[PDB]
């Protein structure tokens, strides 16, 4: 009656992981922490298929391609830090005093004129040399100081041609793969996605280093969508999607020199030195009536899960390192440290700018690893910065006494989900062609 | 070396009419002519590269086709921007040059 | 090349069956460079594990092969119409792959073996 | 192995396709490593494409593989003599490379699509 | 009436570029720059197939193998380097005198005695050592010396066992590619050559590092070659090519010692130290006789690009580095510059032994690489070297004010054109097997 | 997968001849990652290497291939019994070794080639 018949090019796939590679367009300069070693060129067209009567099961929480990105943005952050000049030579005794120049009340103690004896081309000889330190890159020898790093940790300068200015990137499957995508605009990431399509690689993904804040992300198409693990436990972190964008202005005022002083042999070390005309704080400005809507919007969207009447507290970081106690971030070559007691402020009861000040640090140890720091080198310049905020990264407060408020604070460090924003909608399948099934006909 | 003549050597022509300037080389330069534009007071700009292709940012009025010995230069409407010297160039020779007039 | 594909993974399995090229031609294409080699070399393997299980049946180069082993009920006793007409392939495989090794070892144990020496056997007489 | 490789590439086409091994059989065989490895791995999943696309005609295991697709006159108009006995298979490729996937789209279209449906619908009978 | 029929091993090829294996006998030794880690063993049989009735067009101008080969050798120099003593302590204050031992009034000045200190196998002593440094490697602090490398670039010494002397190396295809050779032997590298062939690998070319003047390269079969990507750019260089090479013999006669200096736990520096008798410049000799037949040959093929009636004048190079300016080669284990001011001083209207002097240099950066250079060890004893002159590469005087005259001088530093004068006549193509065709044949 | 891999190679011929797939199925699956890499690769190409060798003759997709090329008798002179029923496949492999690329040749010389382009011819008539 009915025989076994074998389909070759069957279109049945299953759950699986695998290397993704990445394209990129990578065009301009005549010097990139990511397209120069990993990476490949873009394709010219975007085919996306959608495919049709497809229900299928997504989960942004056990995506594999997280892993990978960030496997492979640390890995590149090292290769674009091997090829440059260690700077084991500037951990000495530094005899610092405050800076002379006009100075506001604000930044005052902030920045350490410095003077050391370094090492030159010549080994047999020294020179005196001074520089400008932040304060937060500089501890006292004793109750004389030293950067922050030497008890611990080995400084390597960053290559000041390589720039760190997040370009696009689109992840790649090989054959035998696919990439779906979810399509549904009301998805928080985790169940059946019924419109899905198939794509060659992701979007243009840019690979942004922040904390409590996703800058220059991908904005949600109708609503602010709450994203959690687990809505109900405390321990994980809610990723807040905007479907409207706030601008964020930086800058750091200051009218910065970079001296090179020569170390070694073909080796420089570009200091501070200097700063031309007055010195103020370094700062970031939203829009208050537009951080109003977008956390009223938040409100509300938290309000369903965690009930219609209840009173929204946000309040600033409980605590932790400068990195996720503030808005870390990096844009325009020097790392900033943003206050955003500011930002989360507010009880919302169920029924002009604000300025953020900013820190400058040059010495970062951005994933925690032991033994390695990075010395940035200043900007010449005055930096300022445009981003959107794209969302955040929130923290439930656990044990409330009181049931009738929830407080959210800022949350971060972890850049896995920074990126779990980006890669929330992709699900990474792997082709099962062959299949067999009954039909009538017998081979003879 | 190579010798060039370019022709005319003054031209007056009013607006939207094209120009013609011809470059006349000593012998077979294949397509390696350039031909560029200089404003008073200011440097040459490069508009056809190779004899047939067009310099970016170069507004498509412009046109350049030859060979051999014999290389035209066509400016289709005389717009109010482009008066200047025109120039040709084979290898390290200069044209003596032309100067467009409204 | 891309076109296509997968773009009957939602139709029914008689109407997905007249798309296997699409789907059949997108299975062939520092440390990094290593991974993407790896990526490379494990796609063609893979390919070839794929093709030496058609040809140790009978059905090597053929995207469709019609075989001598019988449909057994305890697989599934659905009749061609819920199959071919009703049913998509994604969930006939969630279906059928609990037996699918029995079936492969079937289709390589008796038929295509004692095919080829029965064969082997005609070309005497 | 080598011995003959291309030497026909000179001869008419008629005369190359005697000799159609020669060139069938040289098409399978640090950071110099990962080169050579890269090499060796484009080859094999350069043969298995070509491989593949034989077998998605009905010209798998083949060097001379008789089709259904008619010659259209669009493509050459010349007759068997000057393309078997005039011409060589450089000048032949440079005359039809503009067609070429056309012809391969036909040779994937109808004829072995619909001749592999007609043999599943004739093993019925 | 007719069918497309479907071939595989069809010959057609085209234009293609692909990463080429190197092939190479490598017999001796029981510490070679080049097949050490990138080559592999030759093949008993080099099996060359004629391809009759065939024209192809070859371009030696846009070979991508040359290319591959600039790469090939870079990072051979680089990795043979890799594993070899850094000699960062010796940019130090150097004590320089001049020698007092017995020199000829051309060597004045050329050599300096040096003294300095240097580190020990103990970190906590230092020696007082002293080393002989020619003039060309030592650069005065002010208007006390120090070598020319230290403000720029860190050195690494050369591995001594390592040999610098070349072996000649075959380039090879991967499956699915060939390398077609050019025949002909009035071929000047570009358009169309109707006696081709295919072969396995290239022949054995050995990678010589010189400017000026092609040592140990290939001869012209049947007369001397002008190669030009265009004769007419004076900005492009010509390739000539000799039919009977031109012997010159190089020497350095100096008698010389090489001292070992403990700087390192494990690490040596190898200075010079002493010469044993006269101290006398380092020159290499050519017969005059041969020169000059040579250069009435190659006048004799330049004018028939230039003209029958025109002067040819032959001047030494109008400026540059050292390197350019001289003919600069490497063969004993020693960097030689040698003045060819008398090679090319002739003016050729239409119708016994040369001595050149060369300085020896032991600091070279090879490929002006920008933060490396390299510490060339000295030699013991007297080294001699015995060369073939196979061709020349040229610079036409632009801008000429006469048109009677055309003048050329030597030209160099690019090594990508001295291996265009080896891979001319090699292209490398793609085999595409498959093929569709008319016959009368139908499938059933 | 593993199961009764070279079980037979002291079986007869004959009955080393039932287990052809086991030994089928196995031969298809930092600088050690490279070393693991390279492995793999050369398993990839030498298989594929074999399986042209199979399709160059009339042998693809086939575990056992009956041919056109008489047995000589300068070759081997036993009867059948004596190989398929007394000997075992390493023994022949060591006696017949110094002929293979003798049974090699004449297999894609004549019986193959000329086959396929009478093939070609009766597809005309
Ligand atoms: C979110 O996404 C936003 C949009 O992408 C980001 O904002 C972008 O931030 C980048 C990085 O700071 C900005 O890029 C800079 O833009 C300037 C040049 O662009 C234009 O600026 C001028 C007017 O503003 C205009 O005249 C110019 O012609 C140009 O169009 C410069 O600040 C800067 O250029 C510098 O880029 C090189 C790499 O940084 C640098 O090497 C060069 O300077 C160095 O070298 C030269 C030559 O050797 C020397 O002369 C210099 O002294 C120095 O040594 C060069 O000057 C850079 O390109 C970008 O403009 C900005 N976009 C917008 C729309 O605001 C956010 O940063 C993102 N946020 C986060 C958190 O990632
Ligand atoms: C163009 O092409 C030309 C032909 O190839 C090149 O000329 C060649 O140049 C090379 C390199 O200088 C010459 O090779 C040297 O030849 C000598 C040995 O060969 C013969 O010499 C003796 C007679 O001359 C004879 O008795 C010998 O038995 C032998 O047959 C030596 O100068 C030298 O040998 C040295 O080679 C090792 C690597 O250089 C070296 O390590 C050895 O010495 C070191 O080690 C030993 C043992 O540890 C110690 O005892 C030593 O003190 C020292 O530490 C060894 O001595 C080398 O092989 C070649 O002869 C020459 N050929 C010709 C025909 O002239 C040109 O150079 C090429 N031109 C360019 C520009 O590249
Ligand atoms: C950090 O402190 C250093 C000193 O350690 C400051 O630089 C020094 O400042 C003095 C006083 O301004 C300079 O002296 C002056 O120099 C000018 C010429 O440059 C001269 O015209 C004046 O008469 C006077 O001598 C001195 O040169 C300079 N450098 C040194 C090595 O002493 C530096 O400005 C301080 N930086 C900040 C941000 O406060
Ligand atoms: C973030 O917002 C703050 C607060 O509005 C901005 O500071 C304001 O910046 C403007 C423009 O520079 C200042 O105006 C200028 O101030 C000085 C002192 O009078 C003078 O140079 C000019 O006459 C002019 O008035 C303004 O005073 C200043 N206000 C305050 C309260 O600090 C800041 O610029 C914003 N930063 C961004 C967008 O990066
Ligand atoms: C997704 O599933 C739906 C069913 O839920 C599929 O819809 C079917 O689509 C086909 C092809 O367009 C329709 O056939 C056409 O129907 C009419 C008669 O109804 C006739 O005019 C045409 O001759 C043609 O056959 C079919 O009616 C329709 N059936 C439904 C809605 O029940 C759809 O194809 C699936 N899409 C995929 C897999 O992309
Ligand atoms: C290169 O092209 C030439 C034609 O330009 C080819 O020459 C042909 O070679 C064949 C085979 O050797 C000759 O056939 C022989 O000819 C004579 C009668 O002329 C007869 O004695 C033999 O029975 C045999 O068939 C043929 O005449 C000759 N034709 C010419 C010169 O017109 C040559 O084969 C090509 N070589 C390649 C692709 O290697
Ligand atoms: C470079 O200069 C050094 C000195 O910095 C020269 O070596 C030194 O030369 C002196 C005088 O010849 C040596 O003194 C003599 O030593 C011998 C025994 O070796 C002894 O018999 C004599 O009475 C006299 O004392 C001295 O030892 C030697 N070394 C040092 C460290 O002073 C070197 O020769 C010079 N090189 C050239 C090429 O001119
Ligand atoms: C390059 O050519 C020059 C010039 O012909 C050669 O120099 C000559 O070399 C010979 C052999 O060493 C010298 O003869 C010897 O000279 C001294 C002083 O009289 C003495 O040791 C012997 O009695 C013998 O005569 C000759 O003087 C010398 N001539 C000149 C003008 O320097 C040189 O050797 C050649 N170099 C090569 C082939 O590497
Ligand atoms: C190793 O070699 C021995 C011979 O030296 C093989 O022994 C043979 O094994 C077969 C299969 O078990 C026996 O067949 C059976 O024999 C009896 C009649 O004797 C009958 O009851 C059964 O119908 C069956 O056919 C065969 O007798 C025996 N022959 C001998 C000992 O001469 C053995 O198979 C080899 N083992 C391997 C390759 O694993
Ligand atoms: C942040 O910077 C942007 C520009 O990068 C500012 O946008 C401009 O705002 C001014 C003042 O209202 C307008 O006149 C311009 O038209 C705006 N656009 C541009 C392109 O300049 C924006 O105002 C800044 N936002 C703050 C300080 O809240
Ligand atoms: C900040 O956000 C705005 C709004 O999303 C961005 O402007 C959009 O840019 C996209 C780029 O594909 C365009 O398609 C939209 O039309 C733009 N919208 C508007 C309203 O202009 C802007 O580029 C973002 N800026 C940064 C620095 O990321
Ligand atoms: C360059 O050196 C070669 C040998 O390497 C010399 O050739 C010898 O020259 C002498 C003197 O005329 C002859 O007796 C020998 O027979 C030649 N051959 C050999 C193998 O020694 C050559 O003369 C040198 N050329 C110069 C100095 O111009
Ligand atoms: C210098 O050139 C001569 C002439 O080309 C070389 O001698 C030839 O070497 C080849 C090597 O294959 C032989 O086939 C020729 O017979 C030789 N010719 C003569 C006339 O002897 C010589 O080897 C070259 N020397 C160097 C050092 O490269
Ligand atoms: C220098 O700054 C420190 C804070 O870093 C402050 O305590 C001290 O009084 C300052 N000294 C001065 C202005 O002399
Ligand atoms: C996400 O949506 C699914 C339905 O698609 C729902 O079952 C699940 O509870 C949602 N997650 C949260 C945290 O609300
Ligand atoms: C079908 O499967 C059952 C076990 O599920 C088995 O016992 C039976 O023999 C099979 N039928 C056929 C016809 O092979
Ligand atoms: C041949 O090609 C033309 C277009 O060039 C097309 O219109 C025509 O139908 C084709 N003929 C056949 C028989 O397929
Ligand atoms: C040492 O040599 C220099 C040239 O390098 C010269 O000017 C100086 O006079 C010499 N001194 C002596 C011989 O004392
Ligand atoms: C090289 O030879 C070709 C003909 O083979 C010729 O057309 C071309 O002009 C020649 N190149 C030069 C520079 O003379
Ligand atoms: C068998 O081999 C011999 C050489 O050993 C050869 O001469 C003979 O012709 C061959 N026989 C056949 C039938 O091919």
């Amino acid at each position: 009656n009915l025989w076994v018949t074998v389909y070759y090019g069957v279109p049945v796939w299953k759950d699986a992981e695998t290397t993704l590679f990445c394209a990129s367009d990578a065009k301009a300069y005549e010097h990139n922490v990511w397209a120069t070693h990993a990476c490949v060129p873009t394709d010219p067209n975007p085919q996306e298929i959608h495919l049709e009567n497809v229900t299928e099961e997504f989960n942004m929480w056990k995506n594999n391609m997280v892993e990978q990105m960030h496997t492979d943005i640390i890995s590149l952050w090292d290769q674009s830090l091997k090829p440059c000049v260690k700077l084991t030579p500037l951990c000495v005794t530094l005899q610092c005093t405050n800076v002379t120049n006009n100075i506001t009340d604000d930044m005052r103690g902030e920045l350490k004129n410095c003077s050391f004896n370094m090492t030159t081309e010549l080994r047999d000889k020294r020179q005196k040399v001074h520089a400008l330190f932040y304060k937060l890159d500089i501890v006292p020898i004793n109750e004389s100081y030293r950067l922050i790093n030497c008890n611990t940790a080995a400084i390597t300068q960053a290559c000041p041609k390589v720039s760190f200015e997040p370009i696009p990137i689109h992840y790649c499957a090989p054959a035998g793969f696919a990439i779906l995508k979810c399509k549904d605009k009301k998805f928080n990431g985790t169940g059946p996605c019924p419109s899905v399509s198939t794509v060659q690689c992701t979007h243009g993904i840019k690979p942004v280093v922040s904390t409590q804040l996703l800058l220059n992300g991908s904005l949600a198409e109708e609503e602010v969508m709450i994203r959690s693990k687990d809505i109900r436990n405390n321990a994980k972190n809610i990723l807040v999607q905007f479907n409207t964008p706030v601008q964020i202005n930086c800058t750091r005022p200051n009218n910065n020199t970079r001296k090179s002083i020569r170390i070694g042999p073909g080796q420089w070390f570009y200091a501070t030195g200097d700063i031309i005309g007055d010195i103020r704080q370094a700062h970031c400005n939203v829009s208050k009536a537009t951080w109003n809507e977008t956390l009223g919007k938040v409100v509300k969207q938290l309000r369903k899960h965690f009930g219609n009447n209840t009173i929204i507290r946000f309040a600033n970081s409980s605590g932790g390192d400068l990195e996720v106690t503030t808005h870390s971030f990096n844009c325009g070559g020097e790392f900033f440290y943003c206050d955003t007691s500011g930002l989360f402020n507010s009880t919302w009861i169920s029924n002009d700018s604000i300025t953020l000040p900013c820190r400058i640090k040059q010495i970062i140890n951005m994933w925690q690893r032991i033994g390695q720091a990075m010395y940035a080198p200043p900007i010449q310049g005055v930096i300022r910065c445009v981003s959107n905020i794209t969302g955040l990264i929130l923290t439930r407060d656990g044990g409330s006494t009181d049931s009738t408020t929830e407080t959210f604070r800022p949350s971060g460090g972890d850049m896995r989900d920074n990126w779990r924003s980006e890669l929330y909608k992709y699900k990474v399948v792997k082709i099962e062609p062959l299949g067999v099934a009954p039909t009538r006909c017998k081979r003879r | 070396n190579i010798q060039m003549t370019q022709s005319p050597s003054s031209l007056s022509a009013s607006v939207g009419d094209r120009v013609t300037i011809t470059c006349q080389a000593s012998q077979d330069i294949s397509n390696y002519l350039n031909w560029y534009q200089q404003k008073p007071g200011k440097a040459p700009k490069l508009l056809i590269y190779d004899a047939s292709n067009l310099e970016t940012g170069v507004p498509s009025r412009f046109s350049g086709s030859g060979s051999g010995t014999h290389f035209t230069f066509t400016i289709s409407r005389l717009q109010p921007e482009d008066i200047a010297t025109y120039y040709c160039q084979v290898y390290e020779t200069f044209g003596q040059g032309t100067k467009v007039e409204i | 090349v891309f076109l296509g594909f997968l773009g009957a993974a939602g139709s029914t399995m008689g109407a997905a069956s007249m798309t296997l090229t699409v789907q059949a031609r997108n299975l062939l294409s520092t440390v990094w460079g290593i991974k993407q080699l790896q990526a490379r070399v494990l796609a063609v393997e893979r390919y070839l594990r794929d093709q030496q299980l058609l040809g140790i049946w009978g059905c090597s180069g053929k995207l469709i092969c019609c075989t001598n082993v019988p449909w057994n009920s305890s697989w599934s006793n659905r009749n061609l119409s819920e199959i071919w007409d009703n049913m998509t392939w994604l969930q006939w495989d969630k279906e059928i792959s609990n037996y699918t090794q029995i079936i492969y070892g079937l289709l390589e144990e008796s038929q295509n073996q004692q095919e080829k020496n029965e064969q082997d056997l005609l070309a005497l007489d």
